[PDB]
């Protein structure tokens, strides 16, 4: 390989042998795009012209009053398509592109990244397949019908618990008899080498505008940026920047879904084991007998059982913090972002929020500039969430 | 070493070897174990065998329903590991594999699973989402303990990796018939006379070829163009679930299949 | 009063005698807070750091293939809320926490200006009411929802057509009778003075954003710039700049609903007849009699039977011209840009898109360079779009 | 002159005016005349009567319903013309002022809506969404034909409004009981007396209180508060709404109710 697949003992390429020809294909295209300046031209020209980058920073002065937290958000929710998922799409297009491939294989679990596919391919002339765990078409719906609009085909994934987990499989067989057409577009900073890095790379900018922004309005760096973690694209496209400044925390959020002790959650790098699957080798939530287990949560968009190498392995030098967050705090935080800010946040950003929440709530005098990755709109979420109030 | 026997044997008897797939614990392990006698006196030269996992990427729809039932059943690796015991000691000669996913190898300890392979006599492993590039803790463990690393070509193999699989591989190389994943309807229709013969002139174990083969004419296409053998997994796992009502029709119509594919092979 | 209620015979005061304080109140508090460095400060800010302003202009290659039509989308779509609404909204609002209200009342129909009322609202600390027609609350019901999630109290109006002019009488009706504690946050360019001045100088930055960044993509000024036009607030926001560059055209767009000739649309500055209704003398539909008659559009942001005064004036002096779309043109539209841009917009804004690729085809050897005002996003519209689709 | 006449003779007897308001039309043409009829017989001293508008900005529910009751008749501006020329043709002396909306004034021309206006024998005409900043061309076309101009004093009123009032309107002055709509239900409770003496000061038109008054001690107190007279329409349209069924029984609740009130402004 080119690059390196692994941190520290996290990552690899756990494929069949069939698919190693597209993952080498992959990160040759994406080492020789890096260094192409018309790629990164228009790569830039996407970002900026059709997607609206840079995003807003904002100071959100309500729900902080009588504490000694300042908090920002990172606004990815005023991003094209309503999430930081649009970033790293735009980028995987134009690779798709460079490659010569005319089609797009892609999962989604909130509907967020399958929109991004779908948008990103109506703009770039690819042909976009869609798998989406049949639950997800339910409690994600909005996003569903969104995609159908742009042109690409939405395919439920009845199977397992009929999530993301489902959703991802029936992507990997797809690709695995279609790589010569298609491009997968995985869409989380996990799964084999070379994904992790180039989805890294690709949502790099969200941290590099944070830290721009931050010295701009406040003279200094954040003591903490916080995002949740769902296979760690958002978070890791936040974290990535600042990596290299010791004293800025980096805290992600997984979701703790109806309570860590009930083992109905979705956080295996805190409370799950070492294991290879989905391309990779990384915290998982499995059996004794190592089957892997079905994770739960409140979002669609951080219900998978793994997460990627890369969170792993900073959480294991100390580097990055991990946390979680339950249903109950995430919908607290997106009720009180709704009323007091007049934000309505994706529920995969309300547990960010939520434990940013609680790091004020719970030292109330503690000085501490805070920025939140608001990694997405809630607009998907208004249904489920109304669903819920009552009882 | 079994292997080595096998092929010796069915080289001077001028033939290719017929290696059917099952799921261990399909549909239960009392039917399974029963289903694997049948298969070997219908004319099983070896055998490839599954240990139910949670998620198979690379099978279709049959062999995910085929782990499904062994999982509805509540078949676990445990029971798996005392099955391949019985199997073994009633059938001292004939090959055994197991088709493996990575978690189930890595999950008590790379070199735990392969100690427990050689103790209850399986003769060869293939994980396979393991690439030859993922391969070093596997290959080292199973060399260690006597088992035979089973490596996959592809269609799309180039020259390095051929070498690569050929230096690694021990027992059989698995001849891969097409992309994508396990499915008796679809077939792999390219020649893949040129990977046959590369591999026999870097001296690679022989080639079996796997996916897709449903009938007795993709056995014979296969050993007539230099394969060592054919593995069936989802003709012969679809007769299973056509027939889950009817145990003593299932065995016969397993039977009548096993035979047919076998005779190709002469 | 301190600046012309009138654009030529159109405008003025025509409200009972007893709001007329409120109308002198909010016509001073204005003028004051033009002049107030603090104040363009503090609206400065909301925009870009917290509605994410500028906005983009994205070229779009595509729609235009294989013609002499260079066309650009100014995107509102992509501004805190999915609409343009929220530019004067936070303007108006900062304007009511300057004449000491606590209380908003305000009218919606594609329910953009509710959901813009009540996260300005949600923000600024004040307490917010919005009346809605029910045939609206049915099919912009997305809407409705984000409204109540932000603390707003949304209210049903049955009454007449049951769509927005029934919302405004309602709105209007409240207004007069609690003035002293709430700020009327009327959501257009139109009714009585001072609301088509401030609402044109509060969404004035649309056209002054598109002037600079044409002239920095293209070095010269657009040969038209097309708006739709409901009540007018878009259209002059984006027209306004350019009114004294004579070479540039200016388009305004009213919907022909199923036809001008069945009369069910709504378009009264070229169809209707000058009248006294809203506060305003300004182009209505009525009836021989001079009873108001219910207007109609697939779109309920449009569904309004006048027009604000301004844009009657720039009509009769022929500096702007006024064309209309109907239903199935929009919807033609609608469906051309989510599959070849993959941008999903308003069915409000897809008549003005409709209106440019008629320009386009018509004539697709003119040498054009058009810019599209893309006033919201269509994720509110998608559920009514799919039930259309079908027949 | 008719209104001159009226608080001439009024003040001779030394009470005040009791104005009820009615829409022409509602429920329909024939029932609305004989509504009116039973009004000036159980002693009002003028009438207020608004012309079916379809958007009513000024008025409640009651008054809304009103509007839509007599649409349901079918009633036309030209009808409610027609109806005035019968009321004034049975009662030559009676002040008749109409409640208009500016579109229906504007439509056909201001001039010609005034000069329709003394035709049918109206004395007053109050435009509810014209105030007096855009009073001007209604003013002089009320004027030119010998029509009074009604202006509103509101709670909310300057020293600067009031003189407007005063040498603009003639006929009477409108004093509002307080903000919002028309209706019943909601009471106005501010004191008004300063208004009413400057009104007097600047001699402004007598001055009759409207909205909310639904009841004898509100009439009696307007009156006692110096105000030449008082106007009532949401309750007298409320008992043409409870009574629809029953069109004998509607006007002996509405007789009952008119002399009441009559006997509170005496
Ligand atoms: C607004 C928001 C999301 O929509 C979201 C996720 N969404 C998915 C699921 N995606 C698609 C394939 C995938 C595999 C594993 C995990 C997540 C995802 C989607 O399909 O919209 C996440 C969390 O994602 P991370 O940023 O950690 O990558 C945060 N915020
Ligand atoms: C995305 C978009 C809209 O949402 C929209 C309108 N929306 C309304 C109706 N608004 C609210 C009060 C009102 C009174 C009259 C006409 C319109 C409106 C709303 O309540 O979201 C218009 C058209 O509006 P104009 O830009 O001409 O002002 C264009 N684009
Ligand atoms: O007849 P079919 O199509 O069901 O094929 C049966 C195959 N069963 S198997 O155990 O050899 C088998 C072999 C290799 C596999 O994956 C890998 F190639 F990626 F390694 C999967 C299954
Ligand atoms: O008894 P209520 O509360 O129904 O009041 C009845 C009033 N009817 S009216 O014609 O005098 C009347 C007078 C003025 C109106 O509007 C304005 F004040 F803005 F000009 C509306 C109605
Ligand atoms: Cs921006
Ligand atoms: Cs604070
Ligand atoms: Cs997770
Ligand atoms: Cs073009
Ligand atoms: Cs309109």
């Amino acid at each position: 390989t080119l690059l390196n697949p692994y941190f520290g003992e996290f990552g690899g390429m756990y494929v069949p042998q069939i698919l190693m020809p597209a993952l080498n294909q992959l990160e040759e295209a994406f080492v020789s795009a890096q260094k192409d300046p018309e790629f990164q031209a228009q790569f830039a020209d996407l970002l900026k012209n059709y997607a609206g980058r840079p995003t807003a920073l904002t100071k959100c002065q309500n729900i902080t009053a009588g504490t000694r937290t300042t908090l920002y958000l990172k606004r990815e929710d005023l991003l094209h398509g309503g999430a930081h998922k649009t970033n790293q799409v735009l980028g995987q297009a134009l690779l798709a592109k460079r490659m010569g491939k005319s089609e797009i294989i892609a999962e989604t679990g909130a509907g967020q990244h399958g929109v991004a596919s779908a948008l990103a391919s109506a703009l770039l002339g690819l042909k976009c397949r869609i798998y989406m765990g049949a639950k997800d078409v339910e409690r994600q719906s909005p996003n569903v019908f969104r995609m159908r609009l742009m042109g690409a085909e939405v395919i439920p994934v009845h199977s397992g618990s009929a999530t993301l987990k489902d959703a991802c499989n029936e992507a990997l067989r797809d690709w695995s008899g279609s790589y010569e057409t298609a491009h997968y577009m995985l869409g989380t900073a996990a799964g084999p080498h070379p994904y992790p890095t180039i989805v890294r790379e690709f949502q790099r900018m969200i941290g590099e505008e944070t830290k721009a922004q931050i010295l701009d309005k406040e003279g200094r760096l954040p003591d903490a940026v916080i995002a949740c973690v769902g296979g760690g694209s958002n978070a890791i496209g936040m974290f990535a920047d600042f990596i290299n400044d010791t004293s800025v925390g980096l805290i992600g959020v997984e979701p703790g879904g109806h309570g860590i002790e009930t083992g109905e959650h979705g956080a295996p790098l805190k409370h799950g084991r070492v294991g290879i699957y989905f391309g990779m080798k990384a915290p998982m939530m499995q059996t004794a007998d190592g089957q892997i287990e079905e994770s739960y949560s409140i979002s669609a968009g951080l219900d998978f059982p793994s997460v990627g190498p890369q969170h792993a392995y900073l959480n294991s030098i100390g580097r990055a913090d991990y946390v979680s967050i339950t249903d109950d705090e995430a919908l607290e935080a997106f009720k009180t972002l709704c009323r007091h800010e007049g934000i309505i946040p994706a529920l995969e950003s309300s547990h960010a929020l939520a434990h940013a929440l609680k790091m004020m709530r719970e030292q109330p005098e503690k000085e501490q500039l805070l920025v939140v990755n608001l990694s997405g709109r809630g607009d998907k979420d208004i249904f489920t969430v109304h669903d819920i109030l009552k009882a | 070493e079994r292997y080595e026997n096998l092929f010796a044997q069915l080289n001077d008897r001028r033939e290719g070897a017929f290696v059917p797939f099952v799921t261990l614990g399909d549909p239960g392990i009392e039917q399974s174990l029963k289903i694997i006698d049948t298969l070997i006196d219908a004319g099983a030269d070896a055998l490839e065998l599954g240990v139910p996992f949670s998620d198979p990427l690379a099978d279709g729809p049959t062999i995910q329903n085929a782990n499904l039932r062994a999982f509805a059943a509540g078949v676990t690796p445990a029971q798996c590991f005392e099955m391949l015991a019985l199997i073994r000691e009633k059938h001292p000669t004939i090959p055994i594999g197991l088709l493996m996913y990575a978690n189930l190898v890595f999950n008590n300890g790379i070199d735990a699973f392969y100690a427990r392979c050689e103790q209850v006599g399986v003769d060869s492993v293939l994980v396979a989402d393991v690439p030859v590039e993922e391969s070093a803790p596997f290959r080292q463990a199973a060399l260690r303990h006597n088992i035979a690393p089973i490596f996959i070509c592809p269609p799309n193999a180039d020259d390095d990796l051929l070498r690569q699989v050929a230096s690694y591989g021990r027992g059989y190389t698995y001849l891969l018939s097409r992309s994508g994943v396990t499915g008796a309807e679809n077939r792999g229709a390219l020649p893949l006379h040129h990977l046959i013969e590369k591999l026999k002139e870097y001296h690679a174990a022989p080639a079996l070829q796997g996916f897709g083969i449903s009938s007795p004419e993709q056995v014979s296409a296969a050993v007539r163009a230099g394969a060592a053998g054919a593995i069936s997994g989802s003709a012969i796992v679809k007769i299973i679930e056509k027939n889950l009502a009817s145990p003593k029709q299932m065995l016969a119509e397993l039977r009548s299949f096993v035979s047919a594919m076998k005779a190709a092979s002469r």
